[PDB]
RNA sequence: AGGACCGAACCGACUAAUGUCGAAAAAUUAGCGGAUGACUUGUGGCUGGGGGUGAAAGGCCAAUCAAACCGGGAGAUAGCU
RNA sequence: GCUCGCCGGAAGACCAAGGGUUCCUGUCCAACGUUAAUCGGGGCAGGGUGAGUCGACCCCUAAGGCGAGGCCGAAAGGCG
RNA sequence: ACACAGGUGGUCAGGUAGAGAAUACCAAGGCGCUUGAGAGAACUCGGGUGAAGGAACUAGGCAAAAUGGUGCCGUAACUUC
RNA sequence: AAUUCCUUGUCGGGUAAGUUCCGACCUGCACGAAUGGCGUAAUGAUGGCCAGGCUGUCUCCACCCGAGACUCAGUGAAAU
RNA sequence: GCUCAACGGAUAAAAGGUACUCCGGGGAUAACAGGCUGAUACCGCCCAAGAGUUCAUAUCGACGGCGGUGUUUGGCACCUCGAUGUCGGCUCAUCACAUCCUGGGGCUGAAGUAGGUCCCAAGGGUAUGGCUGUUCGCCAUUUAAAGUGGUACGCGAGCUGGGUUUAGAACGUCGUGAGACAGUUCGGUCCCUAUCUGCCGUGGGCGCUGGAGAACUGAGGGGGGCUGCUCCUAGUACGAGAGGACCGGAGUGGACGCAUCACUGGUGUUCGGGUUGUCAUGCCAAUGGCACUGCCCGGUAGCUAAAUGCGGAAGAGAUAAGUGCUGAAAGCAUCUAAGCACGAAACUUGCCCCGAGAUGAGUUCUCCCUGACCCUUUAAGGGUCCUGAAGGAACGUUGAAGACGACGACGUUGAUAGGCCGGGUGUGUAAGCGCAGCGAUGCGUUGAGCUAACCGGUACUAAUGAACCGUGAGGCUUAACCU
């Protein structure tokens, strides 16, 4: 998780937790932010896990 | 935190604070008895007491040493002739302070301050 | 910063207690002229230790 | 008294003339160099046919100190000016061959006696 | 010659500090920008509230400006306090 | 009064604007002064400003104001 | 609204150094700012100096410090010359 | 890019380390020829990246000079 | 019959932006934290074969199951919209263990050096930096290790505005248009003297019950608790070459804390000299004032650190996991139900500091107090005269003591402070005079002169002898000893 300033009003202090996700022995993360919600943050990012690692396997066969 | 320090700065700074004694001696010795807050003659003596003993011994050069402190021939003119010679036999002690009471404008404790001889 | 009460009259008191003046306690009378003056003082007129050193 | 981004001068061979500290080593949070402490430098300005170029990183022990030491029965022996001999940071191995400039008494701790050997001072 | 340059008085107010029941209902201190022009100031007048003026902000109009100030509508109205 | 210090193309000396006797002397200390004050720009009584050559008033003009004539507009009024 | 570190037109404006009304010390003149006497704690502000290193501080070399005047040789990229 | 959310896109330089900086590729969500485009000497109380020197910003602050703060004497508040 | 998109239709004619805002409001209705729950996350277990050369217990442990904590995102709108008013960083903390090292160990697919995994454990340490405001994160360089979280996502009546929100402006996109945003780009008033509680120091009054001046015991409390490398033991044990010990002892650094100015420095506007401009004593010399000590070069006593020393334990009792000894319930086994012995940086102490207001008001030593009358609830009553004790306080000279108090030295049976003498330290050849010479200037007298807080002395000056407070014999009861 890391955490960022936004936009507001007088007081605002609020930070959103937004998500980074790994495949850990290939190493490429995973930062989505195209919705905002707990486990379905993490899937966009399972779903931009598997495109971007996908992505990988295109072009190798060609 | 004032640990051995000779010194009473007197809440007056720095190039005030020793004109103060440069005015207040010749003063002093102008009219032999004087009266003035109390610290400021507890720290008085702690000079005119070496201007006497640069007075006990006497030169032209002391007597030119004395117009460079306190800036005024007349003092000079009365150091080195009268104090400085009845003073010789005297080594240390040279003025006398005691309490008079305190000032009318604000409490201030005054004492008066005059010499051991005091000219009689 | 203020005090979200008043304060009382009591501990006001209690505040105002440890603040009394003096006594001297300590007189000096003069050997000359019986003048009762201050201790390691002079008198009014100027006597100190059975001595007009005043020179007045 | 060494600390990083410090540019002493190079007093010994392997090509450097100016160099400058990124870590004080030796120790846990330690904050200063002693006299042969040792120090991990980098190459800030290196002659065009020497071993080493500038900008690469090396452990490097200092001999001279603008603080100077203190001797044990306490003389200080000042040196106006900082110097350091480059080590092989892999294998702690002095590389000086040829070094000017003098050195330290507290020196001789039988790891410099290749270096107190090439030492024309002191 | 210079909407040239360095730089006092003058005008303005870039940065930081002090100040905020202050020295002051926006200033002081050390350095700054212009200082031959679109510059600055003194005196006497003119244009005015849903208009005036404007190198344009919607800034300013007597310390009171997306609408000054005063008196009367009106004791507006208020399922809001 | 005697020493010291400060400003000194001003913390100085004169005028106009504007304030409006605050200017001087004697006497006094409750109130005014961030302290006391026989001190003062405080109270009270009294005194002080002298012009043909200084300024202004006076005569003559610009911006601008009023504006018989006059034109215009419910009136007020506006312009000339 | 105050005996308020602010603001306000015209005239005079010297001696020495100095290009200069900049600046420093003084002349003429006028004053020491109307609460003081002591103490010398923490801490705040106005300032000085500093061993070794020198931005490693930090949002940023901001604040500070340094540089700073006349003459002589010489002076690149670029250029509307 | 003052224009790109994804993106810190991708190669080198600067650098021990480099989301920002200087060039190039073009995969331009959503540059574009007078909502002007690409350069530009002189200039800027304009933003960003480094080098030289210098210093207390910092490692870790230490001492010193004054107006306050502390006591005493005089007047004696204010927000709540 | 036009006629009700909203069909009890307010005539059958009606869309937005306000972050320029303004007024009356609501926690009736949103965001931060707090509260209940625990889907999700994290952690600990249940069953279970398979991969694993032989073997499910070295792990993953699936297909599924049982619970815990309240730090993620949410769920519910309980509290506040008559303000609970800022993310991160600087700084300063602080606790629980689900522990990063460290110590004690079980096991090993740990041979050894060195690791993997599980339990006890808060005791101590738990980085310096580049880019973005970013906590986050990527990355470089060390050591033993750069631990996970809680605490209004600790800390804003301490700081910054950098981010992020207003007043200005610029770019792109959507829309007919104002303007807005899964967006980004410069600059942007950040206030407040502390009543109480809280916390760190420091005093007074009373009390301590006979008063005063001192010396300690000691409960309780706080601080301290990290260790690295090298050598000896021994390059012996072990081992497949290669590699390479725990324990006990000694040496030596880092960082942190305490203490100290002798040693190494800094400051030293109270000690000297130099020098620019300028004013003054008639001019010059010799000097003084001002320009931030004008700019400066050094320096005593002091003060602080980088400088100089020390600590991190060992040990005694019981321990946590663990190892056990003999031996049960069960003729035997087994650390177990009896008993005893070892074993953690963890507890009581040990090392030091505060300290009897610890009311349980403690112990010891020393000094001093031993005169008559009245009313009388004959009471622990009050009062006059006569003595005023031991001591303290007050006052004055002052401290390497200190905000005011306090503590210490001194008050004549005298060295507390100042001045002074010899000296010391620092600044380096004063003033005047003579010679060389056109001159400035140099040389000689001259290690002499000038000298603050420092060392040993000196009553020369100032601390006046006194006075004020404070007593005039310790209550009631009980007990063993004595006229």
């Amino acid at each position: 998780v890391y955490r960022t300033s936004g936009a507001g009003g007088q007081h605002v202090n609020r930070t959103e937790s937004a998500v980074r996700i790994t495949h850990i022995p290939t190493g490429i993360v995973t930062q989505c932010q195209n919705d905002r919600s707990q486990h379905k943050n993490k899937d966009q990012a399972m779903k931009q896990m598997k495109a971007k690692l996908y992505e990988l396997e295109m072009q190798k066969k060609n | 935190m004032r640990h051995r320090k000779s010194g009473r700065q007197l809440n007056r700074n720095s190039s005030h604070r020793q004109a103060m004694f440069r005015n207040m001696a010749g003063s002093l010795v102008r009219h032999e008895i004087i009266k003035t807050t109390l610290p400021k003659a507890k720290e008085l003596r702690r000079v005119v007491e070496p201007l006497i003993t640069l007075a006990k011994t006497d030169s032209v050069a002391n007597r030119r040493l004395a117009f460079a402190r306190t800036r005024d021939n007349e003092i000079v003119a009365k150091l080195f002739n009268e104090l400085g010679p009845r003073f010789a036999s005297r080594a240390g002690g040279y003025t006398r302070i005691l309490k008079c009471g305190f000032r009318a404008g604000d409490n201030a404790p005054m004492a008066y301050i005059e010499l051991v001889d005091r000219s009689e | 910063a203020v005090q979200q009460n008043k304060p009382t009259r009591s501990k006001r008191g209690m505040r105002r207690s440890h603040d009394a003046l003096t006594a001297v306690t300590s007189l000096s009378v003069d050997k000359t002229s019986g003048e009762k003056h201050l201790r390691h003082h002079i008198t009014a007129d100027g006597y100190y230790r059975g001595r007009k050193v005043i020179a007045k | 008294m060494i600390q990083e981004q410090t540019m002493l001068n190079v007093a010994d061979n392997s090509g450097a003339r100016r160099v400058m500290c990124i870590k004080v080593l030796g120790g846990s949070h330690r904050r200063y160099a002693g006299v042969g402490d040792i120090i991990k430098i980098t190459i800030k300005e290196a002659i065009p046919r020497g071993k080493v170029k500038k900008g690469d990183v090396l452990k490097a022990v200092v001999v001279r100190t603008k603080k100077g030491v203190r001797r044990p029965d306490g003389s200080v022996i000042r040196f106006d000016g900082n110097a350091c001999v480059l080590l092989n940071n892999n294998s702690e191995q002095p590389i000086g061959t040829r070094i000017f400039g003098p050195v330290t008494r507290e020196l001789r701790s039988e790891k410099f006696m290749k270096i107190i050997s090439l030492a024309p001072e002191v």
